[PDB]
RNA sequence: UUACCGAUACCAAGCCAUAAAAAGAAGAAAAAAUUUUUUUUUAGAAUCUUUUUAUGAGUAGAAAAUCGUGGGGU
RNA sequence: AUUUCACUCAUAUUAAAUAAAAUAACUCCAAGUGGGCCAUUUUUGGUAAGCAGAACUGGCGAUGAGGGAUGCUCCUAACGC
RNA sequence: AUUUUAAAAUUAUUUGAAUUUUUCUUCUUAUAAUUUAAGUUGUUUCUAUACAGUACUUUCUUAACCCACUCGUCUUGAAACACGGACCAAGGAGUCUAGCAAAUGUGCAAGUGUAUAUGAUUCUUUAAACAUUUUACGCAUAAUUAAUGUAAUAUGUCCAUUGUAGAUUUGUGCCCCACUUUGCAUACAAUACCGGUAAGCAA
């Protein structure tokens, strides 16, 4: 009743501490959330704003499929768990997924 | 270094020539009331109630009114700013306006085209029409009335 | 060049973005704008202004002066954007639905007791976004300490303004220039 | 003058020296404005050094783009690299001037895993 | 909305037509007047000349 | 929604239609009256009596000297009309007061009447409009009959041909025409002033007098 | 040192930059030191006016009540 | 902080904002008051008018204790009593609130404002003005005078 | 009497800032390949984004936004 | 004279024009400034002065640009790139 | 991601008219397309079948055309035959406290500030943080008078003084309108009443 996602936003707009941005070449903002598909600092993508997220993250090696209430997991998987817990989104995740896969 | 209340005043407070005398006894008969405006000029023959030197000519509302004092608000112009300045007069030097009279005339007649043009349903224009331009005239003139002009030879 | 007033650029007077820090206030003040953008109604047009406003324009309402306010019409929601304090002068409060900024703690009780209600100005926006059947109310501005300073100085005639003095009494302020006998008055 | 590439605009390639710079050791080149009376630049003879003045600025739309088109974004650490990950076309990495070589290494092998340009990949080579 | 250049319409036929939709009809008469052989207009000579 | 589009579409079509007729009109009328003042001529011409041409009711006025070393009623004078810049064009209503406040800065401005085709001309290349809620204007040029049709509504002046028309001939609905119209921001003249220090009415080569009749020829060389 | 004592040079400029301030001219200016007598006179009916007023609020509230 | 000091502002500006023709010297206007009722008589006259001069009687050894008698309006007195027990009353005409104003640590009753009409009540005070006496006496109440 | 040259003034167009004004809490577009892959994006940061128009001299001075240095908590 | 009722006064051309008239009022808090000088015109003292002293307005001062070869003030015109 | 639409215009059709009898004659009934709408796209080269070259980018370098007077400074006015400055590096100037002020932020709000000081299961940080005894004082809530002092409608009605403009509302015919309806803030007054002082009376 005191916590909303817009409030949340307010607060954490500007005093973050997964928000990067470039000194040198000053347009961009960055958000290392682990819940941001696009890592921009946006409310309405960032993990720590919206209520139900599921980012795809590199973390420690291995890709990694996180899921918001927080659960974490392990294409066709991966495609799968989409399916399974998921609320144009998918296919961006997808996406960034393949992209991961690429990195080793 | 001199500035007293008649200062400059040479002309402005002189009776104009053959129009010395006094104030005559009809001009204490105009009926002023709380909202007239009202010219102040000074007649000297009164040294009661004499205004100062700069309220002459200038006009003003009726604000206040007592048994021989009329209490005019006259604008100033002071430097940046104008402001209201209550002057308190005579009868003798209060002189009531002109113009107020005109607009009252002007309105009157106006009411009655109103009521004209009701009692016909028209739209009649009320607003004063200022002098604009010549409507197309065919003006009738004999060869003979026609002179002609060349500029003057010099002597 | 153009022969222009100020150039060109249009000067706007008013506050633009309150200089408030507070999240919630912010929220508050973000939505009002948006209900004022997207209904002209008028109402949310001013209450956003007046969240906009510094803490001096929004001066505390007294309940009694609410209860003043709501004699003529009942039923229908006073909003007061700012705070509401409590007045121990008044002895009967009556059922009051009052939406306001913020509530001094004592002014709420009497309000529940009264059995009335009290909203936040989201909950008024929930209820009335069109404001209906509202009625803005503001606190006494001018009646503040600060603006009794203001105006015509005191020495200026006629002039009723509080000279800027230590204390009271008579070693302060209080000859030359404030009576008959001391050279002049006011 | 101005100086187009793609619809890359720049207005003004030539740097802004502090008046004098040229005259004075003890003066450096680094833009300062000039005060107090009878400045000349600060009153703009013909034949002075311009002031640098908002007409000059780039357009709000390619602003920060480098030659590349790319906004630089300078790296020190393979997490700050992953923010980049779904922005391969818009920034471009630079590897910090303080990072060792091993580091630097694993950085560009990153990098190309990621199709993502890095502007000072030489560094140490 | 989007400035788009400001078309001429003096010129730019169709801009000046929305401008003006009588304008077309004004101009096919020109056209037309300025079609009719100068044979005829040597003959209204002399007419004028009489009148 | 659809239905409603396709009436907003009908009677945008039906005023197309009525703006197209009035134009015909306007256009017969201007022939006509041009024809009436040449037998009016011959009439005269004929009988030992004279024509006077009605006074044109309008003047286009174009600013000369620049925003430094003015006096401050001349100033004044330039802001009523709604001159400010060196090459500031507007049409003014030729009355008593205006012509009175054109003496008071006839040093400054050269002005005369306009005729129809050189006000046609401007309308169309030179005619910007203000578009917006009042005081916060946005000069617009106008290329859509649409754009006028939303302030000049009400007044029955829909179409730039309305608007020309209303410019040549003061009529019912001229002022407020004028006043939507932004002051014409015209270039400088393709062949040059004679001299802008000296009058046109003086003998030796000059600008800023009442040029009644060459007024359009000079907006023509510089539009 | 000899110096410029006087000079009314500008000072017009000046005032006419925020402009000549015309009177605020308030509907009810304040009738304090105005015409005795009569303006108690004024009071007192403007007074009795206000309680035939209220009298007739009463007399309306009365009727209302039944 | 000094971060967001103006002068940190004007830092590259010649004068410091002080003017440059005129400077910034050290007391200008003279020290402290200085010329109040010579070259500053204006300024006191405008902002300070009656304080020059000296009125009045002496009073060499005051001790404000003797005269302190802090004040309170009718208008507040059933204020001083809590919701519960003041509604209590209201319901009650036939028993009235004994106030001890002293107690309460009040010394002067005055009478500004109105009392709930009928309700009667019992007002225990060192002082009372005349009016807030009546006022209390209207409404069918009693001032019993403490010490 | 023409013609021409000629400003940072004027006009037309762009871009920059300032001011104001409109207005804003869901979706596949194209190309290259050979019906399916690949290449780009697939926006929604309220002092923010999109667009519009006007405007831009400046000492003394005032304000705002930034920038940097020594240290502190994070 | 005040108050309450009545009847009834042009109004979209808006009680004569015209108006980038609310960029207005008003309140507050302050800064700098309070040595000025020049030009046309009116003007006082002075033989006169690039002299001293004034009036209306514009400038310079705070201002560059084009012209006046050159110039703080003359003319053109005020300046984002 | 629907005002790059709608219309205009144009092309080929289709129905009805017109006096401007016209291969651009106009309106209009319907349908497709196109651009004169609805701010530049296309074709062919070239760089080039290159990894840097002599091309391309850019830094520096002189040239050259045109311009450009030593900055700071006080001054009506400085390039001045006004002063300060040979050069360079480092240091080098509106600060801090007391009280007041307005501005704005914040908490609380007829209160507010826990002052000293105590208390603790407080003790690297702990010189802070927390807690406030199982009617302290400040400022404010009342003013005014030299003063003993006196102290704000006035108990008919918990009601909340009267106007003129005034936000918001309530209705009538979702912003303007023209009425009603309520009358915030505030401006402008008017009254009451409180303290003082006149004046009139006066135990
Ligand atoms: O205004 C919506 C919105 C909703 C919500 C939600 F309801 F989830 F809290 N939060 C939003 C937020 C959020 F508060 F930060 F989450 C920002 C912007 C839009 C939000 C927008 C609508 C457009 C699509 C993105 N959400
Ligand atoms: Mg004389
Ligand atoms: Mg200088
Ligand atoms: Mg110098
Ligand atoms: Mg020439
Ligand atoms: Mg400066
Ligand atoms: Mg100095
Ligand atoms: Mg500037
Ligand atoms: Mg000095
Ligand atoms: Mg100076
Ligand atoms: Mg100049
Ligand atoms: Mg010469
Ligand atoms: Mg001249
Ligand atoms: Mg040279
Ligand atoms: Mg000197
Ligand atoms: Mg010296
Ligand atoms: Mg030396
Ligand atoms: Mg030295
Ligand atoms: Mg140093
Ligand atoms: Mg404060």
């Amino acid at each position: 009743s005191n916590v909303s996602n817009a409030l949340v936003w307010e607060l954490t707009r500007k005093s973050n501490c997964f928000i990067k941005k470039n000194k040198a070449g000053k347009k961009g903002v960055f958000l290392c959330d682990p819940l941001n598909v696009n890592y921009k600092n946006t409310p309405s993508s960032s993990g720590l704003v919206k209520s139900n997220s599921t980012n795809v993250t590199l973390k420690d090696g291995k890709v990694v499929f996180s899921v918001k209430v927080n659960q974490h997991f392990k294409m066709k998987n991966v495609e799968k768990l989409l399916q399974q817990h998921g609320s144009k989104n998918k296919e961006k995740l997808l996406k960034k997924y393949k992209r991961l896969s690429k990195l080793y | 270094k001199s500035r007293g209340k008649r200062s400059g005043t040479r002309y402005k407070f002189s009776k104009k020539f053959r129009k010395h005398g006094e104030c005559t006894a009809n001009k204490y008969l105009e009926k002023l009331n709380y909202g007239d405006y009202v010219d102040i000029v000074c007649d000297s023959t009164q040294q009661k109630g004499m205004p100062f030197n700069y309220y002459h000519g200038k006009t003003g509302k009726i604000f206040h009114i007592t048994k021989r004092g009329v209490g005019v608000l006259v604008n100033k112009r002071v430097k940046h700013r104008i402001e209201q300045k209550k002057v308190c007069v005579r009868i003798e030097h209060v002189r009531k306006s002109r113009c107020n009279e005109d607009f009252l005339l002007r309105k009157i007649k106006n009411a009655e085209l109103i009521k004209e043009a009701k009692l016909k349903n028209e739209h009649i224009n009320i607003k004063r029409k200022t002098e604009g331009p010549k409507p197309a005239a065919m003006i009738k003139v004999p060869p003979s009335k026609i002179i002609t002009i060349e500029p003057l030879p010099f002597y | 060049g153009i022969a222009l007033k100020n150039v060109g650029r249009i000067k706007k007077h008013g506050r633009k973005h309150l200089v408030s820090k507070n999240p919630y206030l912010r929220l508050l003040v973000k939505l009002y704008n948006f209900l004022a953008r997207r209904t002209n109604a008028n109402f949310n047009k001013i209450i956003a202004k007046r969240l906009i406003m510094p803490k001096r324009y929004r001066p505390p309402l007294s309940l009694s002066k609410l209860q003043y306010h709501m004699a003529n019409h009942p039923n229908d929601i006073a909003v007061v954007v700012g705070s509401i304090t409590d007045d121990k002068r008044l002895f009967s409060l009556k059922q009051l639905k009052v939406c306001a900024l913020r509530f001094t703690e004592t002014a709420r009780k009497r309000i529940e007791d009264a059995g009335g209600e009290c909203l936040t100005f989201d909950q008024l926006a929930l209820k009335y976004p069109t404001g209906k059947k509202c009625v803005l109310l503001r606190g006494p501005t001018k009646a503040r300490t600060a603006e009794k300073h203001f105006g015509k100085a005191p020495g200026k005639p006629k002039s009723k303004a509080r000279p800027y003095v230590r204390s009271k009494g008579r070693k302060f302020e209080k000859a030359r220039g404030r009576r008959k006998s001391r050279a002049y008055k006011k | 003058a101005v100086k187009k590439v793609g619809k890359i605009i720049k207005k003004r390639t030539k740097k802004f020296t502090r008046f004098q710079s040229n005259r004075f050791m003890r003066v450096k080149p680094a833009w300062r404005k000039p005060r107090g009376i009878d400045c000349r630049v600060r009153r703009r003879y013909k034949g002075t050094n311009l002031m640098p003045s908002i007409g000059y600025g780039s357009n709000k739309k390619t602003k920060f783009l480098l030659p590349n088109n790319k906004y630089k974004y300078v790296v020190k650490n393979v997490k700050e690299m992953e923010p980049l990950i779904m922005n391969h076309t818009k920034y471009c990495v630079q590897i910090a001037h303080n990072v060792s070589s091993k580091k630097r290494k694993q950085i560009i092998e990153r990098a190309k895993q990621m199709n993502v340009s890095v502007i000072n990949a030489k560094a140490r080579l | 909305k989007k400035r788009l250049q400001n078309k001429n319409s003096l010129t730019n036929f169709a801009v000046r037509c929305r401008l003006n939709p009588a304008y077309k009809l004004l101009r096919s008469l020109a056209v037309l007047r300025m079609r009719k052989s100068i044979l005829e207009k040597s003959k209204n000579k002399k007419e004028k000349r009489v009148q | 929604a659809a239905k409603k589009i396709k009436t907003l579409k009908l009677i945008n079509k039906k005023k197309r239609n009525d703006l197209r007729q009035r134009t015909l009109r306007y256009e017969e009328e201007y022939e006509s009256e041009r024809k009436k003042i040449i037998e009016l001529k011959r009439e005269a011409r004929k009988n030992n009596c004279f024509y006077r041409e009605a006074e044109k009711k309008v003047v286009f006025v174009i600013r000369l000297k620049g925003v430094n070393k003015l006096p401050p009623k001349v100033r004044s004078v330039f802001r009523l009309l709604r001159l400010l810049q060196v090459h500031n064009g507007v049409f003014v209503k030729v009355n008593k007061a205006t012509k009175e406040m054109l003496k008071i800065v006839e040093p400054y401005v050269t002005y005369g009447y306009p005729t129809l085709s050189t006000v046609r001309k401007l309308l169309y290349k030179r005619g910007y409009v203000r578009v917006g809620k009042v005081r916060r204007y946005a000069r617009k040029k106008i290329q859509d009959n649409a754009d006028i049709s939303k302030h000049l509504g009400k007044y029955n002046v829909h179409g730039i041909e309305d608007m020309v028309y209303q410019l040549y001939t003061c009529g019912p609905v001229f002022k407020k025409v004028n006043n939507f119209l932004w002051a014409f921001k015209l270039k400088p003249p393709r062949k040059g002033f004679k001299a802008k220090r000296h009058a046109f009415n003086e003998p030796r080569p000059g600008d800023w007098g009442n040029r009644e009749a060459h007024i359009n020829e000079l907006i023509n060389r510089m539009i | 040192a000899k110096s410029k004592n006087h000079t009314n040079h500008n000072q017009n400029r000046k005032a006419h930059k925020n402009g000549i301030k015309k009177p605020k001219k308030h509907k009810f200016m304040s009738r304090k030191g105005l015409d005795p007598n009569f303006f108690r006179n004024q009071k007192y009916c403007l007074k009795g006016i206000q309680k035939k007023k209220k009298e007739l609020k009463l007399k309306a509230k009365q009727e209302k009540n039944n | 902080a000094t971060r967001f000091k103006k002068n940190r502002k004007k830092r590259g500006h010649v004068s410091a904002g002080h003017g440059r023709v005129g400077k910034h010297r050290k007391h200008p206007g003279g020290r402290g008051k200085a010329g109040g009722l010579h070259h500053m008589r204006i300024n006191f006259d405008k902002y300070h008018p009656g304080y020059f001069g000296k009125v009045g009687m002496r009073h060499l050894n005051l001790l404000k204790n003797r005269t302190y008698c802090p004040t309170i309006n009718v208008d507040k007195l059933w204020g001083l009593l809590p919701e519960e027990k003041k509604k209590e009353f209201s319901e009650n005409k036939d028993i009235a609130p004994v106030i001890d104003v002293t107690r309460k640590g009040y010394f002067k009753v005055l009478g500004n404002g109105k009392l709930k009409h009928n309700q009667p009540i019992v007002v225990k005070a060192r002082y009372f003005s005349s009016v807030a006496e009546k006022k209390i006496k209207a409404v069918g109440g009693q001032c019993i005078l403490v010490a």
